[PDB]
């Protein structure tokens, strides 16, 4: 029951990777999360703000 | 992956991108094309140094104690908490709320204490980490009972061969690791003020196993912290003041910045 | 009895490693998550919230309120300079302490734009105009409005929208360059400059106020983690 | 039909016409090409006039005695106070150009001589006091052809380069200087040598005033001679032609 | 939506912001265009930069006081000695450009006056 | 793998392929078949060894320095750069343009030294290696916070087990590690000139964990770079004046080649 | 709780291995490749350009440019000598500083063909033969040109074309040659001959010079890795 | 997830390859690279000249 991933590498070749301890807070730490959302903080405003706009009409 | 920039021409329009309004407290994300021609340039950059896992991924020593084979101190006590390394700490005060499981790694260093004993024999020393966690017993010496760790989790190793190493989950009555409590432990409002009310991680103690020789031998032991499986929730700003005390925040006033010549020199 | 054979790098404490370890704790039943606001997923998306930034620190000003204002006034000429900095994010005073800054002195290498947004203090009679200018390196400083005219100029009108942003873009040679000092991979300069005057009515100020905050834009990547020279502990704290 | 010995090159507003000339060689393979957009570092946009540039730039001629070591023209420094091409990669921060070398060398059917013509990218010199590096003003001449040395330069401290000959100054056998791209210029049968070298450098542009990259040597590996009669003033002109040269960013002149 | 008073003009690498500007003139009806095939007369192959040539160049300001009679400028002298637009009609024998005008005056809501900004052509005198 | 020669035989025609024009610039290619009659001889030989990757990728010891458990020295320091050792400096030379991943392994050697001190009683000595990026705190002393290595890589290692050894990618700025540079620091065109413009790699600190001992221990730690996925262009003359420093191509001038008797000797 | 056994040759530190390592730097964003003209995949490619050949090392002459040239003058007589050398590219002080000699300085064997391109470089009017001759050894180096035309040998004629090629093929009795003087492998002798002579007109120089360059054929080979004994250091350069 | 190929022999067998580690810099040297193309350095002229021709007619 082997997990087969991608490796990083430069841009302009697959890993294995074999849990043996099951208590699920063994694994090794998951790097590749490349996810984000940064419409939190930036832009926060409840009424939408297109860019080219007078901010304030 | 990074954006790529996109191709503009020279425009003469009404609609104005660069002029916006600061006070909405919205941040105005201007390409670079809207305040000049730009050509499409494509980015093959990645972000993937920036995650926060791999930020905080990296193993950082908390604190470090002595103990001696023969003498005053034969076992070493330590509270675990953090907060009594800049480094780390600073690291970790980026966020509010943390949630990250640990990797710990001991680093045991054993050396000769000068003497006047003949006839010294030198053999392996063992080495014990017992972790006791709060509300258990405490070994009020370096032989006693508690030592057996009918249940307490501990680790022996012999002086040569590789660290050693244990993985830790998530233990916190909460759903994450508070770096910040703005509030007291009595509701009457009086009592332990600050961050050292949820601290209650337990204690970690060390001992020789083994009498090594005659002549007095001193080991000192490092902690190393590794998180993984890291969460991070509400940003914080930046500590810039540095740190005083490892059971609250209490500093000393300091500058927002260094100074320079006047308001136009180019150079520090 | 399967025969190995040990390689070197056997046995070694390697500090930004990744391996499976036993845990001390087995089947310890983990407390379940719950929606907390304001997750963070990547350091990039602080470094594109706006920092304000102390332009004035100039000797004693760094101590008070007064580091983070420029200071604009009614002039009897024009062409003269406000204020001038060089692109130095991660090593200039300016841009030490600035949460940008701050993210950009953990990590050796630096690119993408930059967005400095500039908002007006003053009065609501007060009008005026600003010439914000980058100048890529190649010569010193500019000296005069003339000089600074030929770079990347955006010039500025003081009105009902109080917020300009200047949008310095990604002039360079090499793909990245260093957050530390090195001539082989000089920013620029920034400078803003008097375009007409600062005129106001009578029975109106005419020492008005300016900040400035800094951003990155959606290019913006770092790389090459290292230890900040900021923090320092002479002893374990306790 | 015709010959391959004739040979004519049109760029901008300038001709070159040559009647015994061998064949041109380009570079490693590469003809020069402007810069792609899956390439590209700067966001700014660029300007290419592509006819003021690009076109042939005719320098200071040199006279070949019987006794001459070689010279060395730096292509960045030597086209910087000539023009347009000057008066750009003056007013801008990143220049990307390739270039186009003709030298010419006329002699009739009873001299005899050969001169090597090598474009060395990067071509870092020794200073000849260990301690000390070259100066600005030994290692590129404006619009001047530095000459060589036959014997040694003086170790005493200085900011000299060393223009020793059989080391070429950056410390290699000048019998190996062929690894690059080279023409003979043999006065028994060539008149002219052409070469076409391409942008070679480690980033997609670079400042022209501090990094030049290719060093074009001239080196005269069997003397010139002639018996009593003949004219004896026999010089060596260089021609340079920018090609697909492009700018980006914009600032106040700086020199 | 938006208001007609506001107005942004990004040229080469230089951008222009008015929050108070009226409607904006285009010559004769005309927007300045390249020169066609079928007008040309040198038979020379043309330079086009259309980045450095094209920008806008800030020239030196003048004070309004209360017995000013006005001023004049010639476009092709006036940026003669101001960047790679100066060295190159200088380095060449024959030119052709449009060219857009912005006149920057600002006054608070107590001042009174009134300018009149006009391009004479051919304005011999 | 190699081509093979193709037999030929006796031939009378116009054509000449061994008259040529060397002044074109152009190698002529010609077989052994041109100028004299050859059989058909099939070549298994292969030009595998010959590979830029065969040829670099060998580990090659760039510096080696000395630091002592007790005494002036308690740590080493070195900016990590090529071009100290002769032999892989040359082999690099021979490329303008070099683009490798590399390989480090540390041999740590230790020795007593000579004392009077009496009763010693040796320890398995550990030894601690920190990189410092350009930019980072530097460990002013053997014992400073500095070592603590909260974002920092290092290795930690115990005498008496296999040496360390760790992978690096390729750390550069530009799209090619630059061998050499014709340019200045400063657009003024005075400043520091050559290779030493584009070394701005760190630094290298190394030191004793622990006391081994109460008599003298020195120890010397060398380097070893190993190239992996290597890709060179535009090949350049191999150097032939032997070097004199490690920050610029300074020589001395020196002969071309060794001399003989006469033109017409066949022995040295 | 698998059972192994560590085997012979376990943590050592073997000098050339390749085995895998664990990364100091995880998940590093490498700068992108571009395309750099002249890429070199194989040392053979370098092998087989024309190298100049330092003929001449007569005493001083190796400190000056008429190392290269070879001096051919107007004779009173034919079938002398013009000059002659050992086929030992790895070894003799001929071939020792040419790129092939310097490629081969690096590997202990060395297999295929050399091909030495004579350029004339006299003046126009001189015309010329002379004949070239590889000797495979048995015997001494010849003496006179009865002895020299029994072997390899290809009679040049001076004209238009300037440049001649002599192809010194592949005659020995092993697979591969060691780069280091051995007797068992010996290689041979290269020598020119004046064929008739060099005839001048009046007023024009009757001293002319020639160049000789070395290349290796389509089918060289070199093998057994081994360090070049021409680079040395006293300390460690500072 | 194994990658198995051929191993360097003799002329006139398969060997087995697995990455473990998620870097991508971490892999064995990749020795078996045999391509060439000595056409930029030598003959690199712009005309092409047939070998059996006067190279200047
Ligand atoms: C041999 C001992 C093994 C077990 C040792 C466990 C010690 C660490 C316990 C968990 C601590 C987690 C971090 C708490 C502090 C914080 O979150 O700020
Ligand atoms: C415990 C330390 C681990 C990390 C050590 C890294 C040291 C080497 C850094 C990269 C150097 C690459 C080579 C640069 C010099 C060159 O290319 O000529």
């Amino acid at each position: 029951g082997a997990q087969v991933s991608t490796q990083k590498t430069g841009a302009h070749i697959h890993y294995t990777n074999i849990n043996y301890y099951k208590d699920a807070a063994s694994n090794s730490a998951t790097r590749q999360d490349f996810a984000q959302d940064p419409g939190k903080f930036t832009e926060p405003v409840k009424d939408i703000m297109i860019k080219s706009l007078p901010a304030l009409n | 992956r990074v954006a790529d920039t996109v191709g503009t021409g020279p425009t003469n329009s009404e609609a104005i991108p660069a002029l916006t309004a600061a006070e909405t407290g919205h941040t105005s994300q201007v390409v670079p094309g809207d305040t000049m021609q730009t050509r499409h340039v494509k980015n093959y950059h990645s972000r993937s140094e920036s995650t926060v896992e791999n930020f905080l991924c990296r193993s950082a020593c908390v604190y470090f104690t002595e103990y001696k084979n023969s003498g005053s101190k034969r076992y070493a006590e330590w509270v675990v908490t953090t907060r009594q390394a800049a480094q780390l700490r600073r690291k970790l005060e980026f966020f509010t709320y943390i949630r990250f499981d640990l990797e710990l790694t001991f680093v045991i260093t054993s050396t000769q204490q000068p003497s006047t004993t003949q006839n010294q024999d030198a053999q392996i020393l063992t080495h014990q980490i017992m972790y006791v966690p709060p509300g258990g017993p405490v070994p009020d010496k370096v032989d006693s009972y508690v030592w057996q760790t009918s249940t307490n989790p501990s680790v022996f190793w012999t002086e040569g061969n590789a660290p050693p190493r244990m993985s830790i989950p998530f233990l916190s009555i909460g759903n994450a690791y508070s770096n910040f409590y703005d509030g007291w432990s009595e509701f009457s409002r009086n009592g332990v003020y600050g961050i050292n009310t949820l601290n209650n991680m337990g204690t970690l103690y060390a001992r020789h196993v083994n009498t090594g020789s005659t002549g007095p031998i001193k080991s000192t032991i490092r902690i190393y912290f590794k998180p993984k499986h890291v969460k991070a929730w509400i940003p914080r700003p930046p500590r810039l003041c540095q740190y005083e005390k490892a059971k609250n925040v209490n500093f000393q006033p300091s500058g927002v910045t260094t100074t320079r010549q006047s308001i136009t020199t180019m150079t520090n | 009895g399967l025969p190995t054979m040990n390689t070197p790098g056997s046995c070694q404490f390697l500090t930004s490693d990744d391996f499976q370890s036993p845990s001390a704790m087995p089947q310890y039943d983990v407390t379940p998550e719950m929606k907390i606001p304001g997750e963070v997923k990547n350091l990039m998306e602080i470094a594109e919230v706006d920092s304000v930034v102390p332009v004035q620190n100039v000797g004693e000003k760094v101590n008070s309120m007064e580091a983070y204002q420029i200071p604009v006034r009614s002039n009897e000429g024009s062409g003269t300079q406000v204020f001038g900095f060089p692109l130095q994010p991660g090593y200039s005073s300016v841009f030490s302490r600035t949460l940008l800054g701050e993210i950009l002195n953990y990590y050796t290498h630096w690119s993408g734009s930059i967005k400095l947004t500039f908002m007006f203090c003053g009065s609501a009679m007060a009008t005026g105009k600003f010439l914000l200018a980058y100048s890529p390196p190649g010569a010193g400083a500019p000296t005069k409005r003339v000089d600074a005219m030929l770079g990347t100029h955006v010039v500025w009108d003081v009105g009902l929208q109080s917020s300009c942003v200047l949008c310095i873009p990604w002039i360079s040679q090499t793909h990245y360059r260093y957050v530390a000092s090195d001539e082989y991979t000089a920013g620029g300069f920034i400078t803003c400059w008097y375009q007409t005057n600062i005129v106001v009515p009578a029975d109106a100020q005419s020492s008005c106020y300016i900040m400035c905050f800094v951003s990155a834009c959606n290019d913006f990547s770092v790389r090459l983690l290292k230890d900040t020279p900021f923090i320092s502990q002479n002893s374990f704290f306790q | 039909g015709y010959s391959d010995r004739v040979r004519s090159i049109t760029l901008g507003n300038s001709t070159i016409t040559t009647q015994e000339c061998a064949n041109v060689v380009v570079g490693y393979g590469v003809w020069p090409d402007y810069l792609k957009d899956s390439e590209a570092t700067a966001e700014d946009q660029p300007t290419q006039p592509d006819v003021a540039t690009c076109r042939f730039y005719t320098l200071d001629s040199v006279q070949w005695q019987k006794t001459s070591p070689g010279w060395w023209w730096k292509l960045p420094d030597a086209l910087s106070n000539l023009g347009l091409f000057g008066q750009n990669m003056q007013y801008h921060y990143l220049g990307r150009t390739g270039y186009t070398i003709h030298v010419q060398c006329n002699a009739s059917k009873f001299h005899q001589g050969c001169l090597l013509v090598v474009c060395v990218p990067e071509a870092e010199m020794g200073c000849a006091t260990l301690d000390n590096t070259p100066s600005s003003a030994e290692l590129l001449g404006g619009d001047a052809a530095k000459e060589f040395a036959g014997e040694p330069i003086a170790s005493g401290s200085n900011k000299l380069v060393q223009r020793v000959v059989y080391n070429a100054g950056m410390g290699i056998g000048v019998g190996n200087l062929t690894i690059f791209p080279h023409q003979w210029i043999n006065l028994r049968t060539n008149n002219s040598a052409t070469i076409v070298m391409p942008y070679t450098n480690s980033v997609p542009m670079d400042n022209m005033f501090r990094h030049n990259n290719i060093t074009l040597m001239v080196i005269p590996f069997v003397p010139l001679d002639y018996c009593p009669g003949s004219t004896t003033y026999v010089p060596i002109t260089v021609t340079i032609a920018p090609m697909c040269a492009e700018y980006n960013g914009l600032r106040l002149a700086s020199h």
